[PDB]
C-alpha cells in the first residue's frame, strides 16, 4: 500500500522520542516478592493525603450549589402553604 | 556511582524465596478465576438459549 | 509436586477448570436453595398445604 | 515472524489489544472506554432475543412487553437487564467524556477522535428515545407528543416535517411501527462509528495524566492492562446485578405501567434521568423556535473546545484555577437535571435560566479567559525582570 | 494556542511597572507552589506540549547534555506518578533551578516563522 | 503529499477505488464483484422502508404485505424491486463464482479470499429462506414445514433442535415472529464479511485472464475501470427495470398469493428457481439422514478445489480438456434445477441420481485426473527424448 | 501442485518406450497447437505460475539476457489480449523455438529442497 502521513508515535524500536544515554534501570521478579504488602502503609497515610490535598477544589463548589438548591426548595415550600398565600399572587404577576 | 552496585530491594523481598511455594499460590488464584469464569459463562449462554423454547401459553394448549 | 500435578499440564489446566465447573453447578445450587427455603420456613406453599389439608 | 503478526486478520487483533504500546502511568479513568464496548454488546444481544417475541402494532405493543415479563422463560431477566443496562450505558459515557475534558484529550493531534465521539453521543440519545416509545406506556405516548411538536416551529417546512414524522395527524399506529424499525438500525450505525473511532486512536495512541509525552516509557497491552481491565469489568457486572435482581424499578417511572391514552394527560411529564438536563435547558427559553435551537446547541458546543482553550499545557493537573471551574461545571450539570424534574414554578424558573447561562459561558467565556491568565502567571513567577 | 511572543509581551509589561509587579508577582509565587510540579522533580519547560512544528524545531536545537537531563526528569516523573507517591524532599526542584532553558530557542523559531509568513503574502507598489 | 493520501479515512478510499493498480487485460467478467455491492445496498434500503409498514404476527402477516401493495404510496415499487432484486442478486453471484472456477482464482495465494466467499454464499441462502417465510403465503408455510422437519433425523438431539426452532409443536406464530427478527440481522453480518473479503483482496490484487503475473503492466482504477463499471451498472438497472414494471410476477409462484393454511396441502411444493438444484440433490437420497448431509455437502465441497487441482498452470485459457469438462459441469447444474421442479416420477428419479453423482465427481475425480494428464502432454510435446 | 520431478519421471518413461511414443506423441502435438499460446508470442515456460518459493529461486538464477526477453514476451501478450486480436503470423513462436529454458533451474532447486527435508526429519541407529 501507499505510505501514511506523519504522526507523533511510532512502534517498538522506533517509538519517536529523544535519544537516551546514561540511565540504568533495575527490577526484581514478582515470584520473589512478598505477597500483598499494601493494605497497610497505604490506608494508614497514603489514601488520605491523595484526596485531602485535593478536597478543597471539590467541596467549595459542592457547598455553593447545595446551599443554592436547599434555599430555593424552602422558598417554594413557603409559597404554597397558608402563610405564603399573599406573596404568591404578587410574584406570579 | 558504579552500575555494578544494585540498589536496596529489601523492603519487598521475601525472607525465604522457596520457588515451589511462590509459584504454587499464584497459580491457585489464577486457576480459581478460570474455574468461576467458565461456570459463569456457561449459565449465561443457557439463559439466552432457553428463552427460545416454547412459552408458557403455548405449553398450556399442548 | 503439586504444581506439576495440578496446573502444569495445560491439556487439563484448560480441562480441570472445564470439568471442576460441571460438578460445581449442582453442589452450589443445592446449598443455596436449602438455605433460602429454611430462612423462609412457614411461608412457602408446601408449608401452607401441610395444614390446609383440613 | 510469529503467526499473530503475519496473518491478515490476526495482525489487526495483535496491533490493537496485544502489542499496542500504552503509557505506563495511566490510571483507572482510562478503563471507561472498554466498558462502553461491553455495554454495546449487552444492549445488542438482549435486544435480538426480546425482538423474537415483540409486536409493534399500537393495539399490541403494551401487552407484548407484559407477555415477555410473564410467559417467556427468563423473560423478566432479558427486559430488566435491557432497561437497566441503558442507564448504565449513559453513566459510563458521561464519565468517559468528563475524563476527556479534565485531561485535555480533545486537543491536537486528537481533534478527529473527539469529533467522531460527539457523533456517537448524538446517535445514542436518538436510540434511547426510540426504544422508550416502543413500550407505549403513558409516559411513552406523551413524551413523543411533546418532542415531535417542537419541529413545527421551523419556518416554511415545519408543519410538513412533523406529519412526515407521524405518518398521519398525531402519534398513532404508523408512528410506533416506524419507530421500532428505526430502533433496530441505529445501533448498527453506532457500531460502525466505534470502528472509525478506534482507527483514529491507533494513529496517535492515548494521552496520560501528566499531560506530557509518553514515548519514553511504554509497556505492552497484554497481561498488564488486560488484567487491569478485568477488575473494572467484574465491579461493573456486580453493581448491575444488584439493580437487575434486587431493585429493578428504581431508575424508572411508575406511569409507564399504565397503557398509553391519548385522551388523558398525566399530572407530570418527566423524561429518564440521563435526559433531564437537556429538558431543563429547553424549558428556560420562552420562544418555541429559539428553545429547540438552544437544546441542540448544548451538544454541538462541545466542538468549540479545541479552539477556545488557549493554554500551552495539556490538562488540568497543574492548574488550580482550571480545577476549580471544572467542578463548578460538574455540579451545575447536576442542578440542571434536578430542575428538569420539577414543576414550572417560582423560583425554579429563574434558577434554570441562570444555570443555562453558566453551561454555555463555560465553553465560550470562562475557558479562554482563565487559560490566558494561567499562561501569564507561569511566566512572571519565574522570569527575573 | 497563545504564542510565547504574546505571553512575553504581556509579562514584560507587568514586570517593568513598579505598581503592577507588587500586586501580581506575590500571586504568581503562590500559584506555582500550589501547582506542585516541582515535587515530582520537573521544571516548567518540561510541561510544554510538544506536538507542533515550532516545538519540534526548538527541541532539535537544544544542546545534547541538556537533552539527556530532560529525558531523565520525564521518566522519573512517570514512575513516581504510577506509585501514587511524591519524591523525597531533598530531591525537589528548587526555585533557583526552575529556569526557562527552552524559551530562547522557542522565541527564535517563532520570529522566523512570522517573517516567512509576511513575505509569502505581500503587496508591492510602484 | 495530497490530502487523499494523508487523511486517515480518505487513504482507505484512495487505496481501494482510486489508486489501486489493476492488470491491464481484465475483461467484463471482472465487473461482477462491484454489481454485487450495488445489489446488497438495494436489498438493504428497500428492506428498511417496507419494515416501517410490516406486521409479523401470523394473523396479520399476509394482509400487511397486501397493505403495502395497495395503500402505501409507491408501495408496489418497493415490494417488486425487493422481490425481483433477490433473483438478480443470485444470478450475478452464480456468474461471479463461475468466473473463479474457470480462471483458477481459488488457487494460492488467494485461498483465504475463496474461503470467505463460501461463507458469504451460505449466509445469502439462509437470508432468502427467512424472507420468503415472512410473506406467509401457501408456499411459505409448507416450504418451511419441509425444511425444518429434516433436522429431526439427527441422532440424539434431533427432536429437540426442531422444537427449539419452532418455539412450539409446528410452524406457528412464534416461528414467524422469530424468523422476521433473524431476517433483519443476517444482512448486517453479510456486510461485515464483505469488508473482510475486500481486505484479503487488497493484499494480493486480482488475477487476469492469461493466468500469469500482472506486475509488469498496471493501470490505476480511477477513470479507466470507473467508467468501465458504469457500462455494466446501467445495463443491470435497465434489465431490472423491465422486470419490475412490465413483468413483475414471472419469477415467482402463484400459490404464494393464497394465505397459508396448515390443513390444505398444495399439489406441488416448489422452491424459488435459485434453490432448485439443491432441492433435487436432497430428493435423490432415499434415507432421510443421508439426504440432509449430502445437501449441505454440495456447498462445502467447494473448499476441496485448492487441493484437487494438480496443474502447474493457473486457469482454463490454454487447456482444451479442462474447457470441455467445465461446460459439462455448467449444463449439469441447469439440468438439476429442472429435475427439482418435476414430480417424483419415472424417469426423473434415475436422472436426478446420475446428475447428483456427476456434480460430486467433478470436484473429486475429474479435476485431479484431467489436470494430471494435461501436465504430461505439455511435457512430452516439447522435450526431445 | 504436482512437482516437475514427478512430471519428468512419467514423461521420460513414455518417450523411451517405442510403442508408447507412437501413441501419445501425436496426441500431444495436436494438444499444444489447439492450446494457442504460441499465437500470442509465448513459450510454455512463460505460463508457469510463479507465486511459490521454488519458482522464485529459479527466476533469480536465470541469466539476465534471457530475463529481459521473457519480460518483453509477457508484456506483448497482455497488450494483444486487451485488443482482442492475435499477432501477425510472421511473429508466432515456432516449434523449434519452444524449448524448456527454465526447466533445468527448476529441477535443481527441487532436488536441493528434497535433500534438506530428508536430513531434517531423520533417524539414526547404533
Ligand atoms: C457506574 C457503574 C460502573 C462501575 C465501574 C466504574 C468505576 C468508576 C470509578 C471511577 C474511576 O474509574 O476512577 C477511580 C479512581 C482511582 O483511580 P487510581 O488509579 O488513581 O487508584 C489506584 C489505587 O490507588 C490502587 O488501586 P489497586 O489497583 O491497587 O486496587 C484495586 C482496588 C479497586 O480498584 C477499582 O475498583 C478501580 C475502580 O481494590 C481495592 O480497593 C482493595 C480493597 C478492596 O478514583 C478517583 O480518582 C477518586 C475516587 C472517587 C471516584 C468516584 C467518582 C465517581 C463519580
Ligand atoms: C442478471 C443479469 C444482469 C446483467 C447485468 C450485466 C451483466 C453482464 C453479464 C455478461 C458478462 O459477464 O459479460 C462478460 C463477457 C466478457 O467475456 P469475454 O472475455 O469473452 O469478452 C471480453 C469483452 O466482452 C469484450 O468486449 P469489447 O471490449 O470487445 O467491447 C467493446 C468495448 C465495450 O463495448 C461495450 O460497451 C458493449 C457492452 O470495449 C472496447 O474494447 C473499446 C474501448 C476503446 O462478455 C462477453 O462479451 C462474452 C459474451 C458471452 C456473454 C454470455 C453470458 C452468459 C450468461
Ligand atoms: C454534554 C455532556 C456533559 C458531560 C458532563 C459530565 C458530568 C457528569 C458527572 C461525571 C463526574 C465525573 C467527574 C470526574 C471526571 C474524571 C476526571 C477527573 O476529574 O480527574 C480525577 C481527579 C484528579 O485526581 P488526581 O489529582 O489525583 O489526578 C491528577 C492526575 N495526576 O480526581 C477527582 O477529583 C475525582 C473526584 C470525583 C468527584 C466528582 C463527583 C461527581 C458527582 C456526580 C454525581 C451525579 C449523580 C447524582
Ligand atoms: C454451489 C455451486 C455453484 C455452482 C456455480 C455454477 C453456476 C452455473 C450457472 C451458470 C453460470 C454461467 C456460466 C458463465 C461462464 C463463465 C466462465 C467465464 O468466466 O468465461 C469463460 C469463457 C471465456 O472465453 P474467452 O474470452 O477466454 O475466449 C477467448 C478465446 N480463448 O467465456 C465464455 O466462453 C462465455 C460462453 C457463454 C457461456 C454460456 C453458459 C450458459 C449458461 C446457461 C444459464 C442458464 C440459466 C437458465
Ligand atoms: C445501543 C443500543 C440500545 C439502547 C440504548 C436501547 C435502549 C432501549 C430503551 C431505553 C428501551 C425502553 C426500555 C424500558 O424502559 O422498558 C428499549 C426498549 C426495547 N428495545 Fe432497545 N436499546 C438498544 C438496542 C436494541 C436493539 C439492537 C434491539 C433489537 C434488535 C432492541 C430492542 C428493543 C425492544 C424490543 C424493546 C421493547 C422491550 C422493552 O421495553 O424492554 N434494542 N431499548
Ligand atoms: C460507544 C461509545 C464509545 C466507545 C466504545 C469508546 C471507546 C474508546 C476507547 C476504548 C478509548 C481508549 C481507552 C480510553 O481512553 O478509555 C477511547 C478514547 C477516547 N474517547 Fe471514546 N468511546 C466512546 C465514546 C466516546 C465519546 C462519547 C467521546 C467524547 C465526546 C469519546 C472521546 C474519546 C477521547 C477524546 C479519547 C482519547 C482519550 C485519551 O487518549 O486520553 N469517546 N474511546
Ligand atoms: C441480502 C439482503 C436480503 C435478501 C436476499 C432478502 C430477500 C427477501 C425475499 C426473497 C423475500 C420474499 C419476497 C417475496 O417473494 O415476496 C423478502 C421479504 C421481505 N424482506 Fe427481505 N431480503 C434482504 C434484506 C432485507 C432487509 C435488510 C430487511 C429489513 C430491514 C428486509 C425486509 C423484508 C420484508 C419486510 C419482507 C416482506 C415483504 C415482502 O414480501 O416483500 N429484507 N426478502
Ligand atoms: C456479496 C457478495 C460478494 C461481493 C460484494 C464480492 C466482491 C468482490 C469484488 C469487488 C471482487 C474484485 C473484483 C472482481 O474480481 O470481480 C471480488 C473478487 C473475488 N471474489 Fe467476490 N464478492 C462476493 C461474493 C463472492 C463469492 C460468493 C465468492 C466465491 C465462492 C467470491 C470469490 C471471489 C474471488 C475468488 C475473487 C478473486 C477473483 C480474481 O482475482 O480473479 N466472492 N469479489
Ligand atoms: C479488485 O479491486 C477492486 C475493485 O475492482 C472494485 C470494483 C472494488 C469496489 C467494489 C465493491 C463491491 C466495494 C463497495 C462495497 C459495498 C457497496 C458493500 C456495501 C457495504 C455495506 C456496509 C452495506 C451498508 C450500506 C447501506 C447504505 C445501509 C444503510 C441504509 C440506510 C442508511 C437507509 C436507512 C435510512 C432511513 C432514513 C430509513 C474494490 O473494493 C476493489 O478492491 C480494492
Ligand atoms: C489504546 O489502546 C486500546 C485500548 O485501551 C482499548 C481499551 C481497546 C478496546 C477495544 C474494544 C473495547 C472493542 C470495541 C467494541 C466493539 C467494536 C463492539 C462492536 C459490537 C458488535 C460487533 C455487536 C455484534 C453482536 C452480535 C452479532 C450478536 C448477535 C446475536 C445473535 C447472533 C443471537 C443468536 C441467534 C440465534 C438464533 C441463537 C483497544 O482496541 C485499544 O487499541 C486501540
Ligand atoms: C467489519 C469490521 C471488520 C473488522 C475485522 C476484524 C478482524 C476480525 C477477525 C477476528 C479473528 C479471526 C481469526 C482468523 C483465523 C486466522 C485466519 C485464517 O485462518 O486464514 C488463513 C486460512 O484461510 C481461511 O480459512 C480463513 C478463515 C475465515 C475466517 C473468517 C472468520 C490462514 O492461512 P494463511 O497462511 O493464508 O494466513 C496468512 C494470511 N495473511
Ligand atoms: C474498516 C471499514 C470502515 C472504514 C470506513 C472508511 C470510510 C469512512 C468514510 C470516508 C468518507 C470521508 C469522510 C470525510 C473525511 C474528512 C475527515 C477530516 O476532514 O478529518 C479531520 C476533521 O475531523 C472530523 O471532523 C472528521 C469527521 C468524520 C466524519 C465521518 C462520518 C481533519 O482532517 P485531518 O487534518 O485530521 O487529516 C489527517 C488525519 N490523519
Ligand atoms: C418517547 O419519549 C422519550 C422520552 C425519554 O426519556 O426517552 C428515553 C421522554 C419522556 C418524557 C419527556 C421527554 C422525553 O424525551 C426527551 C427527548 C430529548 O431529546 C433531546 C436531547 C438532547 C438534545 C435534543 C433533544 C431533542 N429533541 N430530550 C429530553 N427528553
Ligand atoms: C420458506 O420456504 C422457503 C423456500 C424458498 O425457496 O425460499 C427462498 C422453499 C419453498 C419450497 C420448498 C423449499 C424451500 O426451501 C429450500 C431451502 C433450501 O435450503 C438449502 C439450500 C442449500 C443447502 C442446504 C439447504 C437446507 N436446508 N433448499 C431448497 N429449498
Amino acid at each position: 500500500g501507499p505510505p501514511s502521513g506523519k504522526t507523533y508515535m511510532g512502534w517498538w524500536g522506533h517509538m519517536g522520542g529523544p535519544k537516551q544515554k546514561g540511565i540504568t534501570s533495575y527490577a526484581v521478579s514478582p515470584y520473589a516478592q512478598k505477597p500483598l504488602q499494601g493494605i497497610f502503609h497505604n490506608a494508614v497515610f497514603n489514601s488520605f493525603r491523595r484526596f485531602k490535598s485535593q478536597f478543597l477544589y471539590v467541596l467549595i463548589p459542592a457547598g455553593i450549589y447545595w446551599y443554592w438548591w436547599k434555599n430555593g426548595n424552602e422558598y417554594n415550600e413557603f409559597l404554597y402553604s397558608k402563610a405564603g398565600r399573599e406573596e404568591l399572587e404578587r410574584v406570579n404577576v | 556511582k558504579s552500575t555494578y552496585r544494585t540498589p536496596n530491594f529489601d523492603d519487598v523481598l521475601k525472607e525465604n524465596n522457596d520457588a515451589d511455594k511462590g509459584r504454587s499460590y499464584a497459580y491457585f488464584m489464577v486457576g480459581a478465576m478460570g474455574l468461576l469464569s467458565s461456570a459463569g459463562a456457561k449459565s449465561t449462554v443457557e439463559t439466552f438459549i432457553s428463552s427460545m423454547t416454547a412459552t408458557a401459553d403455548v405449553l398450556a394448549m399442548a | 509436586s503439586l504444581y506439576k500435578t495440578f496446573f502444569k499440564r495445560n491439556a487439563v489446566f484448560v480441562g480441570t477448570i472445564f470439568a471442576g465447573a460441571f460438578v460445581f453447578q449442582t453442589v452450589f445450587d443445592t446449598a443455596i436453595t436449602s438455605w433460602y427455603e429454611n430462612h423462609n420456613k412457614g411461608k412457602l406453599w408446601k408449608d401452607v398445604k401441610a395444614r390446609i389439608a383440613a | 515472524m510469529a503467526f499473530r503478526k503475519s496473518n491478515v486478520y490476526l495482525s489487526l487483533v495483535n496491533s490493537y489489544i496485544i502489542d499496542s504500546p500504552q503509557p505506563s502511568s495511566i490510571n483507572y479513568w482510562w478503563n471507561m472506554g472498554s466498558l462502553l464496548g461491553l455495554c454495546l454488546v449487552i444492549q445488542i444481544v438482549t435486544g435480538i432475543f426480546m425482538a423474537m417475541h415483540y409486536s409493534s402494532n399500537i393495539e399490541l405493543a403494551f401487552s407484548s412487553v407484559e407477555h415477555i415479563m410473564r410467559d417467556v422463560h427468563n423473560g423478566y431477566i432479558l427486559r430488566y437487564l435491557h432497561a437497566n443496562g441503558a442507564s448504565f450505558f449513559f453513566m459510563v459515557m458521561f464519565m468517559h467524556m468528563a475524563k476527556g475534558l479534565y485531561y485535555g484529550s480533545y486537543r491536537s493531534p486528537r481533534v478527529t477522535l473527539w469529533n467522531v465521539g460527539v457523533i456517537i453521543f448524538i446517535l445514542t440519545i436518538a436510540t434511547a428515545f426510540l426504544g422508550y416509545c416502543c413500550v407505549y406506556g403513558q409516559m411513552s405516548h406523551w413524551g413523543a407528543t411533546v418532542i415531535t411538536n417542537l419541529f413545527s416551529a421551523i419556518p416554511f417546512v415545519g408543519n410538513d416535517i412533523v406529519s412526515w414524522l407521524w405518518g398521519g395527524f398525531s402519534v398513532s399506529n404508523p408512528t410506533i411501527q416506524r419507530f421500532f424499525a428505526l430502533h433496530y438500525l441505529v445501533p448498527f450505525i453506532i457500531a460502525a462509528m466505534v470502528i472509525m473511532h478506534l482507527m483514529a486512536l491507533h494513529i496517535h495512541g492515548s494521552s496520560n495524566p501528566l499531560g506530557i509525552t509518553g514515548n519514553l516509557d511504554r509497556i505492552p497491552m497484554h497481561s498488564y492492562f488486560i488484567f487491569k481491565d478485568l477488575v473494572t469489568v467484574f465491579l461493573f457486572m456486580l453493581i448491575l446485578a444488584l439493580f437487575v435482581f434486587y431493585s429493578p424499578n428504581t431508575l424508572g417511572h411508575p406511569d409507564n405501567y399504565i397503557p398509553g391514552n391519548p385522551l388523558v394527560t398525566p399530572a407530570s411529564i418527566v423524561p429518564e434521568w440521563y435526559l433531564l438536563p437537556f429538558y431543563a435547558i429547553l424549558r428556560s427559553i420562552p420562544d418555541k423556535l429559539l428553545g429547540v435551537i438552544t437544546m441542540f446547541a448544548a451538544i454541538l458546543v462541545l466542538l468549540v473546545l479545541p479552539f477556545t482553550d488557549r493554554s500551552v499545557v495539556r490538562g488540568n493537573t497543574f492548574k488550580v484555577l482550571s480545577k476549580f471551574f471544572f467542578f463548578i461545571f460538574v455540579f451545575n450539570f447536576v442542578l440542571l437535571g434536578q430542575i428538569g424534574a420539577c414543576h414550572v414554578e417560582v423560583p425554579y424558573v429563574l434558577m434554570g435560566q441562570i444555570a443555562t447561562f453558566i453551561y454555555f459561558a463555560y465553553f465560550l467565556i470562562i475557558v479562554p479567559v482563565i487559560s490566558t491568565i494561567e499562561n501569564v502567571l507561569f511566566y512572571i513567577g519565574r522570569v527575573n525582570k | 494556542p497563545q504564542s510565547f511572543t504574546s505571553i512575553a509581551r504581556i509579562g514584560d509589561y507587568i514586570l517593568k511597572s513598579p505598581v503592577l509587579s507588587k500586586l501580581c508577582v506575590p500571586v504568581a509565587n503562590q500559584f506555582i507552589n500550589l501547582a506542585g510540579y516541582k515535587k515530582l522533580g520537573l521544571k516548567f519547560d518540561d510541561l510544554i506540549a510538544e506536538e507542533n512544528p515550532i516545538m519540534q524545531t526548538a527541541l532539535r536545537r537544544l544542546p545534547e547534555d541538556e537533552s539527556y537531563a530532560r529525558a531523565y526528569r520525564i521518566i522519573r516523573a512517570h514512575q513516581t506518578e504510577l506509585t501514587h507517591h511524591l519524591l523525597p524532599r531533598n530531591e525537589w526542584i528548587k526555585a533557583q533551578e526552575d529556569v526557562p532553558y527552552l524559551l530562547p530557542y522557542i522565541l527564535e523559531a517563532e520570529a522566523a516563522a512570522k517573517e516567512k509568513d509576511e513575505l509569502d503574502n505581500i503587496e508591492v507598489s510602484k
